[PDB]
């Protein structure tokens, strides 16, 4: 009988603890290993693929497919903004059911770069340029081209790419953002504006619409593992 | 879609189908207080709108 | 090597920040193909200038094994000690992971997956309300008999199948710590599935989808003390951890609620929340 | 015995080894292999045959 | 120019001048089933030309109003020539596939799809407490058409298009094997699936190893006098195809 | 002699001159946090000065007939100056103790007190179906008083000194990090506590990491004439405290 | 470009797309205090990272007609966080500071705002025969709003604009660290101040270590239909701060 | 890491590895060993003393 | 194969060793570690610094 002396924390069950086990099946012969294709070994792998993003999330396109393109029209338009949302990848509604955003709800802290890719969708004949603006937190999202140029901007060209990328990078104050954004880890937010209108000849449609790709980049990580507020019952069997 | 007091309906159209929605705006002098536009749902083969007009209150 | 071993320290941190100066070029890489199914690598220092930045940040709390190793309930079962009822005196419980839906939604982001489990048990017991309360009874011990397919289910709590005599059983006393035990990878594939877009039987009928691939027993519950003078009931709930996981083929994850655990079956589901306008970003900074 | 000695998850920047021995018979009773750091996020991103160089258009 | 792309497999060969690129699944070529993974003991059918082929079925017709179309792979290639005769012959087939979807249009028509290739693609009924059909999920082939709306059929499955039939964000399906057509830059995709599976081998009857889904993000437009008919076609070879099991010949 | 002990935190210093020894809980040390050990990513507070020092709690006073007292001790010590901010102003923080019980008399006075920390030293209820308040477990800076005999109220701890409020003998605690204030031979006795939990760190709210108590097992006597007052001093001081998780502040 | 700049501290980041550079304020960046310099002979608190990062003040309203506002820095930092905490516990306290002003604007505003940090930038009443309050020269994260003419109150500074209330010339307040937000070219202007006193610390109450002053040279202008509202933040993050002089919180 | 390179089970007469590594501390918690292919039938054929031949008549 | 030979419980003084192969993957499905014996009563007896000697006093 050696001596010994039982701590605080015997006899308890942490769910997240990691001990050794009896096991109840002993010497059982394991299936062999098969190749699969496609072996995840980090979320991270995940949350760096594009996913559209429903910039469009108005009333009455929830359901439909018209929630993921923001409409663009040739004419002079410069006065109205393309679109603009918070740069909050797991809180708004635009994000928190993206890949990356699924992802992020699982865990309370983010941090890194997040690439937002933009593609036109009209002809291959209407030609146009964009301003996409990416403002830093501490102001107002910009009311106007002009100050929306003030923050990290892309002037996007319409060519035979047809895609461009944003990247929002970094710029915190704290190493980490809460998933569950509040004013303190506030991170921005996305703007574009017309910067040089669209054109287009004729017997060519002149409404066409952008779509918005959301990914995280290379540096992306999370933290502090929890349960995603998106999934919830009220019985079992379900 | 139903009108509301010391407010419009923008562009009202004849006929309103599945999901389509009718969008209000409160005269000059006036605070929305609601949704901005409502949508038609339609079941058991009935339409009827996702719920009531925004208030128009001075 | 004979006495200890060392192992060296598999630490992989996020990449840096590579500082970029201006530029004027032909180089394009904010211009790129979405059509080619293909993701941009393009980091910060592309589109603007960037200082550099030593990372330390690691993903490991986004690997595989530390998103899925953490214990889950996957089954509560009630059972009481007396009723004149017998099948009430024990419980019954198909394994799967398909009746929480919070475990089910964390697996489901991989169509295949291949772990060992450690199944851990938390027996509650109460009194049940009436009249007299008052009693001295002993504490309550349980039996957890793990059926294989194939192997003979009970009828009763005094049924000749709790002799258990092959199958894998636990008998935990109440007041103890919690019954845990290791459960290997015990498919007869090479991976567990999540989802079976398929039949059971070649005329492409019958029943669709997990149940005809799911077959790994059940669990029996019941109490070793007997029935008590005044009514009881026990609440075993199940908690599945993961553990050695190797997940292939990840999968959008569910965004409609589950309906039932046989199906996939879903109510139609918005795409996202909805918002006042498509360049709505409310005001944060005023008085 | 038979020791394995590896190093615990501590910090990258502010200014120690922990012991496992196994003591079950089967490899399914062990703990969980916390520490398997290894990537390829090219199953998923770049899934393609002509690697895209990131510099070029990517088209024409 | 890389927009030039061709793919001879047997004897069919596919051009396209305005090629994106290929998309390996998952960086992986299909292969053929080596020993130390096998399982079943007899010799293997590798017939390699007569099924390894390219194979088109039915054109679809994208509208400007068109949710989207499927198609149960696997399936959907039972009829075509030796391919779906090996499939009726035997008890356990395998095969990865060259998938090339072709839809052209002129330089002033606007659209995008996207084409993804699911793996498990498993289904949901119209009614939250009934089960599918197999016609329901499959029909050759033909295509099964996606709805803008939610469907009300028992039997049948929930085919509004934003959930894909499958609970999910439509928009999500970019985590799978995918590519984009988009007319102002595209005419075609081609994705090369290898076998994806938890077992070596299956019955190609019984479980659909991947569905493709064409869904237009982005809606068919064109002004007027243009061209208003715009169709899509699949062209479907298998690959490093091999079977197992021989037997007399299942009677669906 | 060994009777005489100093123990210098921060700018906190208790002398003793009828030290019996320290006790260090497990023979473990209070330590920081390693990076082999951690698993919250960003940087760590370490006061180690303005947290890592003496703070004395509100004295009990030793009547003849006093059944013991218990404090839960991550809580407790919330309003002691920078360690009670930095616990609410920080979603984690982790910490060790220097636990020293002062207990003096006269040569004249007789009792034996046992002071244990019992990591994990959860509670029940007086009604066995019931379940406790906070309120019932802990009170800060106050002592929680044990019964000489079983308690009767809904919502409280049953606090009959024999059980310990946790089921157990209480001629077992032994088992924990204990010490005796032996009033003929000591007048304080201290240990060391370091971390102990299932994870590297907690909420300093949440979690009650472990409980002092001071049981009296042999009564407080002595002849008339004697004093009559005896109090009974506790002083904890955290050691290695680091914190993480900052934002706004809780607000109980 | 050198038009992006990024500052990490603590938990906190901030980008800017149109940094003009940084101003360190006499070529010093912030350091600790060493031992051929210190005076005071406890162990410090170095927190580091609870403390050490940006923290937003409230906003001004940059009007057509503002003359400018100022913070007193050590002061207006006592509601943030552990910062203020740490303020109030501790008799002595050190740190310098980034200063981030951000404002942003359209292309087609005009406006050019001096961006100084004036060290022990003491103020003097309206009534030449009186003194000021500490509600007269400070009001925590609020700013203190400069005059366009001068100002006539009891116990309240003179705040004409072109006096700075120190008895000046505005235009020369370019000898301390300042940087320039012109519309046409910045939107951001970062100074990194060091701990400036003629002692090692000092009490964070008592003593106005430095003033902020946001002061527009040339007014806010813009054509009519363009946004009327143009606000300035402020942003200042402690750097190397650290505390001597532990006691019971000061109440004010 | 710790990987096992072993041998996949391809066929015998037609004309490759897989990679292990075990992520979980415990032994329980491996894979199933799928590919342990020694054999005794002797235990319960033959199971005399006195060895026979096969060619002897086994008896007398 | 990659076989395990220890040694099995015998007695310790009256007048020989069994075979182990692991088969599954996983090491959470190996047996039991019923043969470690390794000891340390001196966590919870003798818990103290400032070590007792046994025949010193022990005080004073």
């Amino acid at each position: 009988g050696l001596p010994v002396m039982n701590t605080p924390g015997s006899n308890q069950f942490l769910t997240s603890d990691d001990f050794q086990s009896p096991s109840a099946m002993p010497q059982f012969d394991v299936t062999p290993e098969l190749d699969i294709p496609g072996e995840v070994k980090n979320l991270m792998e995940i949350a760096e693929v594009d996913s559209v993003v429903p910039v469009n999330n108005v009333v009455g396109k929830l359901d439909t497919m018209d929630i993921f393109r923001i409409p663009v029209q040739s004419g002079n338009h410069q006065s109205t903004q393309v679109f603009g949302f918070q740069v909050q990848p797991g809180l708004d509604s635009v994000f928190k059911h993206t890949l990356l955003g699924e992802i992020l709800n699982y865990y309370a802290h983010w941090s890194g770069s997040v690439k937002l890719t933009f593609v036109f969708c009209g002809s291959a004949m209407a030609t146009g340029k964009f301003l996409l603006a990416y403002s830093p937190p501490g102001a107002n999202a910009p009311k106007t081209r002009k100050d929306a140029m003030l923050g990290t901007h892309v002037i996007w060209d319409v060519g035979l790419q047809s895609s461009c990328v944003l990247c929002i990078p970094w710029i915190s104050q704290t190493h980490y953002r809460l998933v569950h954004q509040d004013e303190y880890t506030s991170a921005g937010n996305v703007t574009c504006w017309y910067q040089t209108g669209i054109v287009v000849p004729a017997g060519t449609p002149t409404l066409c619409s952008i779509m918005c790709f959301v990914s995280a980049c290379n540096d992306f990580s999370v933290r502090l593992l929890k349960d995603t507020p998106f999934i919830e019952q009220s019985a079992l069997l379900q | 879609p139903p009108q509301i007091d010391n407010g419009i309906i923008q562009g009202e159209r004849d006929h309103y189908g599945y999901r389509q929605s009718v969008t209000y705006a409160c005269n000059k002098g006036f605070t929305m207080i609601g949704e901005h536009s409502i949508y038609c749902t339609v079941n058991n083969d009935e339409g009827e709108w996702s719920g009531p007009p925004p208030e128009c209150r001075g | 090597g004979d006495v200890v071993e060392a192992i060296e320290g598999a630490v992989a941190r996020v990449a840096d920040t590579i500082s970029s100066g201006p530029t004027n070029s032909q180089a394009v890489p904010a211009l790129t193909a979405v059509e080619t199914g293909h993701t941009s690598q393009v980091v910060p220092g592309d589109t603007m200038q960037t200082r550099h930045v030593k990372n330390y940040h690691s993903r490991s709390e986004s690997t595989i094994e530390n998103f899925l190793s953490r214990s889950a309930c996957v089954y509560m079962g009630e059972y009481y000690t007396t009723n004149t009822d017998e099948t009430k005196r024990f419980a019954s419980w198909t394994i799967n992971a398909r009746r929480m839906v919070q475990m089910r939604r964390k697996l489901e982001m991989f169509t295949y997956v291949r772990f060992d489990v450690e199944v851990t048990f938390v027996i509650t017991s109460k009194q049940d309300q009436g009249t007299q309360l008052g009693q001295d009874m002993p504490p309550l011990t349980h039996q957890i008999m793990y059926i294989p397919p194939g192997g003979p289910i009970p009828k009763s709590t005094t049924d000749y199948a709790w002799q258990t005599s092959t199958n894998p059983s636990i008998f935990w006393t109440e007041g103890n710590a919690p019954p845990r035990m290791s459960i290997p990878f015990v498919s007869i594939g090479n991976a567990y599935s999540n989802f079976y877009d398929g039949w059971s039987h070649f005329s492409q009928n019958g029943v669709y989808g997990y149940n005809t691939l799911n077959n790994m027993g059940q669990l029996y519950m019941r109490h070793v003390n007997g029935p008590s003078p005044l009514p009881m009931t026990s609440i075993v709930r199940v908690y599945f951890k993961p553990k050695h996981v190797k997940a292939w083929v990840p999968r959008p994850p569910r965004l409609c609620q589950y309906k039932n655990a046989s199906t996939v079956n879903f109510s139609s589901t918005n795409i996202t929340d909805k918002r006042d306008s498509i360049t709505h970003v409310p005001d944060t900074v005023k008085p | 015995m038979g020791a394995q000695v590896s190093t615990q998850k501590t910090g990258a920047h502010e200014t120690i080894h922990y012991t496992n021995i196994n003591y079950y018979k089967d490899a399914a009773s062990n703990s969980a292999n916390r520490q398997d750091f290894t990537q390829d996020p090219g199953k998923f991103t770049e899934p393609v045959k002509d690697i895209m160089i990131k510099s070029m258009p990517a088209l024409n | 120019s890389d927009r030039v792309r061709s793919i001879t497999l047997g004897n069919s060969t596919i051009t396209t001048q305005e090629c994106a690129n290929v998309v390996v699944a998952y960086g992986r070529w299909p292969e053929y089933l080596s020993d130390k993974e096998a399982t079943a003991e007899d010799q293997p059918t590798q017939p390699d030309v007569a099924t390894c082929r390219f194979y088109t079925l039915e054109s679809v017709t994208w509208e400007k109003d068109s949710p989207g179309w499927w198609w149960k792979f696997p399936d959907a290639l039972k009829d075509m020539g030796l391919f779906g005769q090996n499939m009726y012959y035997h008890y356990l087939g395998r095969a990865g596939y060259t998938i090339h979807v072709q839809c052209n249009a002129s330089k002033f028509h606007q659209g995008c799809l996207l084409v993804v290739c699911v793996p498990e693609a498993e289904m949901g009924c119209s009614d939250v407490g009934g089960t599918v059909n197999e016609h329901a999920i499959s029909e050759g082939e033909i295509a099964k058409k996606f709805s803008a709306t939610a469907t009300n059929g028992a039997h049948t499955v929930q085919s509004i298009v934003t959930n894909a039939g499958m609970g999910v964000g439509v928009g999500n399906l970019t985590i799978y094997p995918h590519q984009w057509v988009n007319l102002r830059t595209n005419n075609s995709a081609t994705i090369v699936m290898p076998y994806i599976n938890s077992v070596p081998m299956d019955n190609m009857f019984r479980h659909h190893n991947f569905t493709l889904m064409i869904i237009p993000f982005v809606s068919l437009d064109y002004s007027s006098d243009a061209s208003t008919y715009v169709p899509i076609t699949v062209t479907v070879a298998p690959m490093c195809a091999e079977y197992n099991g021989l037997r007399l010949a299942t009677s669906l």
